[PDB]
């Protein structure tokens, strides 16, 4: 939860592929109704939601970069990854991995975020 | 709390058949009966008949026994205690003396002696 | 004189409630199955005749997404899975390094490195002195950690693994969920009435109908069919956020076969013969597949898009060509058949005029895994034991699980892809008509009568 | 002929009040079959309750049902109406709760929408119900201190 | 002098009907000692109920006993006989059930062979017992709708 | 104004006898919140009862409470006082139990020190209470054998 | 009472069992100080007196 360790190459050449890793510590991964999203922020401008992977499986990405974005989830490895092909100079930004829980039921031991 | 909407008025020459539609809301359409009554211009208004939306049993005045066909559309549920429906009224032989104001009404109570008694009325319609 | 309150005990009054349901097995004892079937052999027998009491005039609000009967059933299935996995053999020492090489696909089959020949320099005890055995592994179960053809089983550095007992069977049997006395199950019997809203037609039951716990991900299998028209279920918001539930009126048929003639090998691991494996295939090397009649599937997809523009309310471009995946469970129709776990390419079913036509019956390639992570969160994985001989199961496809790609493009975009939704949605697909309530039998009303006399 | 369990739930309050025994029975004949444990006596001893907490979990559900019964019988007890299904009291009916006349209530309304209309003041009525008895307790108190 | 628990089981129905309190007590003084948990409070905490499902199993047996009590008190309740051990009803005795006269029944038969002779029609009698009350429910219904 | 649960425990026996409903309520509104399982329905399913025997242990505590209630309602039942909170009997008061006059008892003593003074003869009084009814059983027995 | 362990411990020797299963203490970073607790001498003498 509080320890979302990111790793990968901060240096990518054009026309290549950017792969990034986000590891979770507190094992809230296995809990259902959790959505794990990749988000980038261009400097000076706002933040752009890239894609999200669901508790069942990655449903949707952003329509602008839909064909060039693939979010994977290694269940047992405790991590989830992002891939972005055909890297351009416009994709130069700061990348984050963020978590959020939506419950259709609202039916848990505690309140979620 | 309920409402009884009635179809638009229309004038047709005698000899032909017609149809009045009375749309309901704001209550359980199958709970209360549906009455049809006419206000005669020049004489005393006369009750015409009643029909149960649920039971389907119909009882008409002998003055309109073999001249009227009633039909009740199946109710459409809205709330846990509110539905919507449609009540239809028909006349076979038209004449000039059939001119007058018409109304559709609902029942007061569900059981007891005053079951089919008209309670909530519609706005009314005018004829030929 | 005046008006007085009077107590009434036993009034037909109920309130929405969540209570603990319990299991019930059909009263056949399932003697023709040879072991226990989801450990539901030990479960109260159904009454010979159930009493269903119709409730005239009664209109009650239902919500299949707020029913929670789904969440209860879900936890029950999960816990049963764990209770059946606990006593079985855990393959903790089997994560030794494997020296594996690729073996040729046949010249009648797509040349893939699939079904890898793996030798084990693993020792079980001192007695074994590092015996060398070989086993057949599907490609998905193994990963190439180090080069020079050095391998290990996947997951072994992440978590433990446990082997499904060969005796226990994964076949779903009908389970009637019953409520205790003082609670009740309400059943909406309107066939066309959508999943949620006020039901004009309500009956009460002590136990629900027989619900088969079919494990599925992309398409629903062996469920119950809605009468008259098919049914389409989303939440209220409907805007790229939910998971579309589809219930068909006519079932499609799907036959899935694994032609490979597997055998048994590498028996003793622990003290005594404890582990099953796959010997060399006997006969041809054919890959698993499933046929679906192309005519019937084109008709069914047509009626589906007709009902989509129906519930949508607005003419709009609805495509199926694309499909998107997260993990594996959403790109493939994941399910279970005979004890082997199949994962199928559905792209032929979800394209655009894919037919012509091109086949009498559409065929979908399916790969097979013996390592699965359905309800295995992070910690305990399961090894499905190999099945000797050829495998072939026929399944009713009663439902579907979809997802929209809603996008304010002025009705231009609107694409529906086969999501790989959670298993709870499968329970919602059969619990849409049922609801749990608690009886509040105490009503007080005035009838202007008083107990003047005391004692 | 008897409409069945909860059959008159959509009927007028008077009609359901005629078949309150029908609703009263489902409190007992759900729990007679489970306490029976006759069909449960032999099936794998006590339905294997070792390493099966669903068995205990099931049992806890049975407990909740008899616990709810005990709540209603306690309320009938403290209102001095234990033996009877219909009892009249001394509490006068405050008109603020509902303004509807008797004919409209008993021949035009169902118990469901009535319980929904009065759920607001149920606690107050129960308080008068627990209080009013207390004047009977006091009359017996006059007979006690002579 | 009192014959003891179930002492008059071989006596005439009249004699057992005189000592029905004796049979009534074993419903409570078996279950007073177990709910007491006074001799159970200190012995290895709660008789080690961890990793001992016999403890839960034992508990389930205690549940069945109080559940059976609740079945009988419910039946006495819905027959309007909650407070009394002997109550008379309005149901007339259909002769098809038994043709024996009163003297032969109460001074020549035991409750065991009587219950065996009438076990065939018990459900029918209970149905009349659940039904007959319904005419009292209806008389109270006449007093309710004024 | 009502002193609250067990409020009149230090009051005279007459004052507590006026608020016995208050003490009667804590038998039910402790056990209404636990049987509710409404705040328990969603919190980690059924409060994780797997590998948690405290959950079963907790449940056994709830069982003891409803079991004690059933003991008191049984005693009120076999004394023919089920429906009432204050009932008079046929048993005469033997003076050996207590020699105190009525005014000294009801306007000078609390229920605690009274129960402590009579705890010696409680079983004897209960025996007369179980016995005395038996003469009512016998009067009904005279009406039975005609 | 304030108790501090000044040593700057780390993590090491992770995997023992199948998968990363065990935590341990890396080399301390910075000075080597032993754990301690302070208690105000004035307040503790007053409290002992009242005791
Ligand atoms: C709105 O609410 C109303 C009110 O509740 C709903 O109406 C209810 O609908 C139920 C389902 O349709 C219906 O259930 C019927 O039960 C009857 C009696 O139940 C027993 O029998 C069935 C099997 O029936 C067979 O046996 C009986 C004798 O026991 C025979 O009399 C029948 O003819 C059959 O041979 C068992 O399953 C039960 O467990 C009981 O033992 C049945 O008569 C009836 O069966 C017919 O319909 C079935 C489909 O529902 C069908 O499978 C069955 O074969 C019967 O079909 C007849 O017609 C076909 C025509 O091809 C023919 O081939 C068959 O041979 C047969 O002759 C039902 O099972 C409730 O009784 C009914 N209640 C009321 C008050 O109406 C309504 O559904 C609901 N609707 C909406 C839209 O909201
Ligand atoms: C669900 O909700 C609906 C609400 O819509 C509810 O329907 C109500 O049902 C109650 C009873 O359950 C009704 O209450 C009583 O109805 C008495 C009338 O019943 C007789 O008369 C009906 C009308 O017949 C007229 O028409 C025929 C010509 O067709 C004519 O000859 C008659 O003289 C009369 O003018 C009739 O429908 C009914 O049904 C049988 O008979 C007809 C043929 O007549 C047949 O077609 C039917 O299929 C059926 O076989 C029956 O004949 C009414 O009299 C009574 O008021 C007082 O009178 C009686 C004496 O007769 C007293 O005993 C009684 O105590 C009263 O003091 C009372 O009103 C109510 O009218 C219904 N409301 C409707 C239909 O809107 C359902 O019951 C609800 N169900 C549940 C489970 O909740
Ligand atoms: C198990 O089953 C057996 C069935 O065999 C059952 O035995 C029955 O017991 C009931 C009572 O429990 C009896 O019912 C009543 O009996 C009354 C008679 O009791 C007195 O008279 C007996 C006969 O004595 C005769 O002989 C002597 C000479 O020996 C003579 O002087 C007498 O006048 C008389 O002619 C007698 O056996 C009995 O027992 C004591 O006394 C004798 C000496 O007399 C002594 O030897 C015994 O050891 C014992 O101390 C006693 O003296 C009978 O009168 C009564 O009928 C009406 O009359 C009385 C008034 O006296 C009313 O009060 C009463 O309400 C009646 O209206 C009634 O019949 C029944 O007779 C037995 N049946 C037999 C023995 O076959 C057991 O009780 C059963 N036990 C259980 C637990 O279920
Ligand atoms: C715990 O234990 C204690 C025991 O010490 C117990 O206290 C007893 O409380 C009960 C009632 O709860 C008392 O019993 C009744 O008391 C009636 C008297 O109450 C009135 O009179 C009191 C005396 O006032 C005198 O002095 C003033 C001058 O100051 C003078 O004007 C008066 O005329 C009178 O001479 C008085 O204290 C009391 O309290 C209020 O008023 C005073 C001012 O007067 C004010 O200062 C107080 O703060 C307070 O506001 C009140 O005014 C007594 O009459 C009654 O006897 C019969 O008469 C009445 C009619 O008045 C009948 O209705 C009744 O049924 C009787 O037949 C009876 O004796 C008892 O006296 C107390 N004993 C004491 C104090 O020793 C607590 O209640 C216990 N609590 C619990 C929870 O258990
Ligand atoms: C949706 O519903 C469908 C409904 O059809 C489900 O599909 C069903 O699945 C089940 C379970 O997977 C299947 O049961 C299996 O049937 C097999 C049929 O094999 C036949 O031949 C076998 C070999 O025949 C030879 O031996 C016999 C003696 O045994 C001789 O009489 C014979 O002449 C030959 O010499 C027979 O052994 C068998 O009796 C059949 O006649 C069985 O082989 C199979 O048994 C295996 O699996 C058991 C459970 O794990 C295991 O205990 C056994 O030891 C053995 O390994 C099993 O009984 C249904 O056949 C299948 N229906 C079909 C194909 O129509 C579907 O699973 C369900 N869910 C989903 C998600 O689709
Ligand atoms: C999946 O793959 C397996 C292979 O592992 C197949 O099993 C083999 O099936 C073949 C048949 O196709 C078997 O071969 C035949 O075996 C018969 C039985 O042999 C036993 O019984 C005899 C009689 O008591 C004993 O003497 C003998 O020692 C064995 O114990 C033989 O009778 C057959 O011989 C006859 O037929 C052949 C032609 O088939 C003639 O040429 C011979 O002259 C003779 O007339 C034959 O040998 C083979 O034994 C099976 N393997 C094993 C290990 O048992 C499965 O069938 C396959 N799956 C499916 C569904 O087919
Ligand atoms: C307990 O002990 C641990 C040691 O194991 C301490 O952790 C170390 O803390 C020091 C700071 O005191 C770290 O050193 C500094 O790291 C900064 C971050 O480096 C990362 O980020 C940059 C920017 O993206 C990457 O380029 C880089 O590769 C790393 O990924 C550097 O920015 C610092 O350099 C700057 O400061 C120094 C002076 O401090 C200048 O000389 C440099 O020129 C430059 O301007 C600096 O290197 C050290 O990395 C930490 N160790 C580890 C393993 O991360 C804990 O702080 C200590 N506990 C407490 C409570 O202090
Ligand atoms: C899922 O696919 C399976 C196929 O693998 C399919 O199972 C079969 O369904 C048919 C129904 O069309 C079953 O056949 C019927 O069974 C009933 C029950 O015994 C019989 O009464 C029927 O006989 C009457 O009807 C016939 C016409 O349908 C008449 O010709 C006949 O004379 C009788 O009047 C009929 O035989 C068939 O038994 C099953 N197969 C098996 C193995 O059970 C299933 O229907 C599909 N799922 C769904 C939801 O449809
Ligand atoms: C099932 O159908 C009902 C009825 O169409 C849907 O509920 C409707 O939702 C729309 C949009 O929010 C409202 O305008 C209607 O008033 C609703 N009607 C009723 C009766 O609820 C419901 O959302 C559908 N459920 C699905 C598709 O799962
Ligand atoms: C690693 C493996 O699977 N098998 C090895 C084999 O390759 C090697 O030649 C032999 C020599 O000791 O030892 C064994
Ligand atoms: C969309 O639906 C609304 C409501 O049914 C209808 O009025 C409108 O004409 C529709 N528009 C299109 C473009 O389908």
């Amino acid at each position: 939860q509080v320890q979302l360790q990111e790793s990968g190459p901060g240096r990518v050449k054009p026309s290549e592929t950017l792969s990034l890793t986000c590891a979770v510590s507190d094992d809230s991964f296995g809990s259902s109704y959790f959505y794990w999203s990749w988000i980038r922020q261009a400097p000076g401008k706002g933040l752009e939601w890239i894609g999200y992977i669901a508790y069942s499986g990655g449903v949707r990405y952003n329509p602008s970069l839909s064909s060039r974005v693939t979010i994977s989830r290694n269940i047992h490895e405790r991590q989830f990854y992002l891939r972005l092909t055909s890297m351009t100079a416009a994709d130069t930004a700061v990348y984050y991995c963020a978590r959020h829980c939506e419950d259709d039921y609202g039916y848990y031991s505690a309140a979620q975020s | 709390q309920g409402q009884l909407v009635q179809s638009g008025a229309t004038t047709t020459k005698p000899g032909s058949s017609v149809k009045i539609s009375c749309k309901t809301s704001g209550y359980r359409f199958n709970f209360y009966h549906i009455n049809w009554i006419r206000q005669t211009a020049g004489r005393g208004p006369e009750w015409m008949g009643w029909i149960s939306p649920y039971s389907g049993d119909k009882n008409l005045a002998p003055a309109f026994q073999d001249r009227v066909n009633m039909t009740t559309d199946t109710e459409v549920p809205v709330t846990s205690f509110t539905s919507t429906g449609a009540a239809y009224m028909e006349i076979r032989n038209l004449t000039s003396d059939d001119t007058g104001t018409y109304f559709c009404a609902k029942g007061l109570l569900r059981d007891g002696s005053s079951t089919w008694l008209p309670y909530l009325w519609g706005q009314g319609t005018l004829l030929t | 004189e005046n008006l007085w309150v009077t107590v009434y005990y036993g009034v037909p009054v109920w309130k929405d409630a969540e209570t603990t349901l319990f299991c019930a097995s059909d009263a056949k004892a399932y003697e023709t199955k040879k072991h226990n079937v989801w450990a539901t052999h030990c479960c109260v027998p159904t009454d010979p005749n159930p009493q269903e009491i119709h409730l005239e005039n009664v209109t009650e609000e239902f919500n299949m997404w707020k029913n929670n009967m789904v969440e209860q059933m879900h936890e029950d299935i999960i816990s049963l899975w764990d209770q059946s996995l606990k006593p079985c053999v855990k393959l903790t020492p089997l994560c030794v390094t494997l020296q594996c090489t690729n073996v040729t696909n046949n010249i009648t089959d797509d040349m893939r490195g699939e079904l890898k020949n793996c030798s084990f320099n693993m020792t079980t005890e001192l007695r074994d002195k590092k015996q060398k055995v070989y086993s057949l592994f599907y490609r998905l179960d193994v990963v190439q950690i180090n080069s020079n053809k050095e391998y290990r089983l996947i997951n072994c550095n992440t978590s433990a693994i446990t082997q499904a007992c060969p005796k226990v069977s994964f076949e779903p049997i009908p389970i009637h969920y019953c409520a205790p006395a003082g609670f009740a199950i309400l059943k909406c019997k309107d066939k066309k009435f959508n999943g949620t809203g006020p039901c004009p037609n309500v009956s009460t039951v002590q136990c629900t109908h027989g619900i088969k716990p079919v494990v599925s991900t992309q398409l629903l299998l062996n469920g119950s069919l809605a009468e008259e028209e098919v049914i389409i279920r989303s939440e209220n918001i409907t805007n790229n956020a939910k998971n579309i539930l589809v219930q068909l009126n006519t079932p499609v048929q799907i036959n899935c076969t694994r032609p490979n003639n597997n055998t048994v090998k590498s028996i003793r691991i622990g003290p005594g013969q404890w582990f099953y494996y796959t010997g060399d295939i006997i006969g041809d090397i054919r890959q698993a597949h499933c046929n679906v009649s192309k005519a019937t599937w084109n008709e069914t997809l047509g009626k589906v898009v007709k009902q989509l523009r129906k519930h949508f309310g607005n003419n709009t471009i609805i495509r199926f060509a694309n499909s998107s995946g997260g993990d594996l469970e959403v790109t493939t129709h994941s399910f279970n058949c005979g004890g082997e776990f199949f994962y199928c390419n559905t792209s032929g079913l979800f394209n655009s005029t894919w037919i012509s036509g091109s086949n009498d019956s559409i065929t979908l390639p399916c790969r097979i895994k013996q390592i699965i992570n359905m309800w295995q969160r992070i910690g305990q994985a399961m090894y499905a034991p190999p099945i000797q001989g050829v495998i072939r199961c026929v399944s009713n496809i009663t439902g579907l699980i979809l997802t929209r790609d809603g996008g304010s493009t002025n009705s231009t975009t609107e694409t529906f892809r086969p999501g790989g939704g959670d298993m709870r949605d499968n329970w919602r697909s059969e619990l849409y008509k049922y609801k749990v309530v608690k009886i509040e039998p105490l009503g007080v009303a005035p009838t202007r009568c008083k107990r003047r006399v005391v004692g | 002929v008897f409409l069945g369990f909860l059959g008159a739930a959509g009927s007028t309050m008077g009609a359901a009040s005629m078949t309150l025994t029908v609703q009263a029975r489902n409190l007992l004949s759900g729990i007679v079959q489970q306490q029976s444990n006759l069909l449960r006596a032999p099936e794998c001893q006590q339905h294997l309750l070792k390493d099966t907490h669903w068995g205990i979990k099931q049992l806890q559900a049975r407990v909740l049902a008899v616990e709810h019964y005990l709540r209603d019988q306690q309320l009938l007890g403290i209102w001095g109406c234990s033996g009877k299904l219909i009892c009249c009291t001394n509490v006068p009916w405050n008109s603020s709760w509902s303004n509807r006349n008797l004919s409209e209530i008993w021949d035009n309304m169902t118990w469901l929408q009535w319980d929904k209309e009065i759920s607001n003041y149920t606690q107050i009525i129960y308080g008068l119900l627990e209080e009013s008895q207390n004047q009977q307790e006091k009359n017996e108190q006059d007979l006690l201190a002579l």
